[PDB]
């Protein structure tokens, strides 16, 4: 039931609000998105009409504030604002969906799909990955580079995914070089799980977020945080059994989810077909080896 | 990078390297069983660490003990020839580590990155160039020491004897790799070109005959001409026919 109003629309730009998007006309009377699920995180996302190098969005949750959008001239984007006078905000969205100048978030009642993009994704992770404490949501962009990818230029501006790495110090033990290079169960269990996630929904949650940075932005450091995150789990000999079947639940949707025209730029060939057909986990995936093998038999 | 024929020159610079050869690491005899299924047995193997600037090698002994209960003994053979490179490096005092490690077979990479992650300084290279080092154990006093170990052992040889006191390292490494490759072409050939003269003999310290300057130009020029005979054998090809400039090619491209 929540609302993004928009002061206006002055260039013409293609809207995305999760999964939907729509295309709005230079100064067409646009002043946003009403009826928002509760309960999960969204995405608001951008790409002008005049130049599709500007691709750009906020993730937000409208338990945390009232947002709103509003064009900058100077910087030539479309930002989040909070409104803190809460009844400036409601006179405002009341107007405007009065006049009905405001699309509908469109939710099929049977479609569980934005639910089981974000399952396990959090606005307050979210924050930590991407540092500007001022604001209550967070800008992502096509070109955003990772913590790991700067490290192989500003850090202020950095996806701050966690590290992984297979041929580091932290995923092998001295002494257990073979068996830790050959199966990454100790990197999964002990270092990432127990000892930076502390639990298996914010590994998942972290996971689940790159795949929509990548899909979303096109942002590729975050493609390859996706296929390290699915790589490690389906290179580990031992994995519990929820979490097993909780990421083949996850991938299944996200595969599902991708669109058929993007799979040759957000598919890795060698991470797939190491993951469905040579890995420890080969047989693990039900779910997501079928919709593959339907959907996409090039890249395999 | 990669190293080839191109920075060939950069194996006799100032710059510690040592050449990591695994092929003779697991070593089998393949056999019937009573039953006529098919096993095999273990025999000693070696790693084959060399500078080719110094000559000095680095021969680790790898005992049939080692495999003992192991499976995938394919994939452990690199690992246990990673961790004993490894451990051969930090034995070594920091001025004599290598800069550089090269390993014959680009299989190693991975297994030697992981067993050297403590040194992030020493670079782990693949190599362009075919190297006959399989062939070290055609050398008698090399196939002696492994076959005679009774546990896990190191030997250290200088694979040049003397040569160095009369060459340069470059053509020191080129007469090695000329033998090497001979004897791994037509090792009876080979060793009957080394070892006929009986008034030419192995000092006791040595690996090599005591051959004169003028009397190795002969005999490079016969393991040369083992090489092309060999190469003729093989291909059904008739080598009197051959230009220099054909046999120059097929006298490295090998
Ligand atoms: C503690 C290290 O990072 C995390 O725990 N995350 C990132 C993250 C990002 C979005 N949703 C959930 C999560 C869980
Ligand atoms: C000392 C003279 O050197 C040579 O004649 N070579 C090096 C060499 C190394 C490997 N195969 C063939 C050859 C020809």
């Amino acid at each position: 039931m929540n609302t993004v109003p928009f002061t206006s629309a002055p260039i013409e730009v293609t809207i995305g609000i999760d999964q939907y998007s729509f295309n709005v006309k230079e100064n067409q009377p646009f002043h946003g998105i009403k009826d928002i699920p509760i309960g999960h995180v969204h995405v608001i996302h951008f790409q002008h009409a005049d130049n599709s190098s500007m691709r750009y969005g906020y993730w937000f949750d409208c338990r945390m504030g009232n947002f709103y959008i509003q064009y900058d001239p100077k910087d030539g984007l479309y930002k989040m604002m909070e409104e803190r006078d809460g009844a400036k905000f409601e006179n405002i969205v009341h107007n405007f969906k009065e006049r009905q100048m405001m699309v509908s978030y469109p939710k099929i009642d049977e479609d569980d799909t934005w639910y089981n993009l974000t399952e396990f994704v959090q606005m307050d992770k979210i924050r930590k990955i991407v540092r500007k404490d001022e604001n209550q949501f967070s800008y992502v962009d096509s070109s955003m580079t990772t913590v790991q990818e700067n490290e192989l230029s500003d850090p202020a501006h950095s996806l701050n995914y966690t590290v992984i790495n297979f041929k580091s110090r932290e995923a092998i033990r001295p002494g257990h070089e073979m068996e830790d290079f050959l199966d990454k169960s100790y990197y999964l269990n002990t270092v990432m799980l127990q000892g930076i996630f502390k639990n298996s929904s914010n590994y998942f949650g972290e996971l689940q977020f790159a795949f929509l940075n990548a899909m979303f932005f096109g942002n590729y450091g975050s493609s390859l945080q996706w296929h390290a995150m699915i790589e490690l789990i389906c290179s580990s000999a031992t994995v519990p059994k929820h979490m097993l079947d909780k990421l083949d639940e996850i991938l299944y949707y996200q595969i599902k989810t991708l669109p058929e025209q993007y799979s040759d730029i957000l598919l890795n060939e060698r991470v797939w077909n190491i993951c469905l057909y040579s890995s420890f986990q080969k047989n693990s995936l039900h779910n997501t080896e079928k919709i593959m093998e339907n959907k996409y038999p090039e890249l395999l | 990078g990669a190293m080839n024929s191109s920075n060939y020159a950069e194996l006799f610079n100032n710059d510690i390297k040592l050449f990591v050869d695994d092929t003779n690491v697991y070593r089998v005899t393949v056999h019937k069983t009573f039953e006529g299924n098919v096993a095999t047995k273990a025999i000693n193997g070696c790693i084959f660490t060399l500078n080719p600037k110094t000559g000095h090698l680095f021969l680790k002994i790898i005992h049939t003990s080692v495999w003992a209960g192991q499976k995938r003994l394919s994939q452990l053979a690199k690992w246990k020839t990673a961790e004993e490179v490894s451990a051969l490096v930090r034995s070594l005092p920091k001025e004599e580590q290598p800069k550089q490690i090269i390993v014959t077979r680009k299989a190693m990479l991975d297994p030697l990155e992981v067993h050297m992650l403590d040194f992030p300084n020493i670079a782990i290279r693949p190599t362009e160039l075919r190297l006959p080092f399989s062939a070290a154990m055609s050398i008698d006093k090399l196939s002696d020491v492994v076959m005679k170990a009774t546990e896990p052992q190191m030997v250290l040889f200088n694979i040049y004897d003397d040569w160095l006191d009369r060459i340069s390292s470059y053509t020191a490494f080129s007469r090695l790799t000329l033998l090497l490759r001979a004897l791994k072409t037509n090792e009876e050939s080979a060793k009957m070109i080394l070892l006929s003269d009986p008034t030419i003999t192995i000092k006791s310290y040595h690996l090599w005959p005591s051959f004169t300057d003028e009397q190795w130009i002969t005999i490079e020029s016969q393991m040369r001409d083992l090489i092309l005979t060999e190469y003729g054998r093989k291909y059904n090809v008739n080598i009197s026919a051959l230009t220099q400039t054909e046999i120059k090619d097929i006298i490295l491209g090998q």
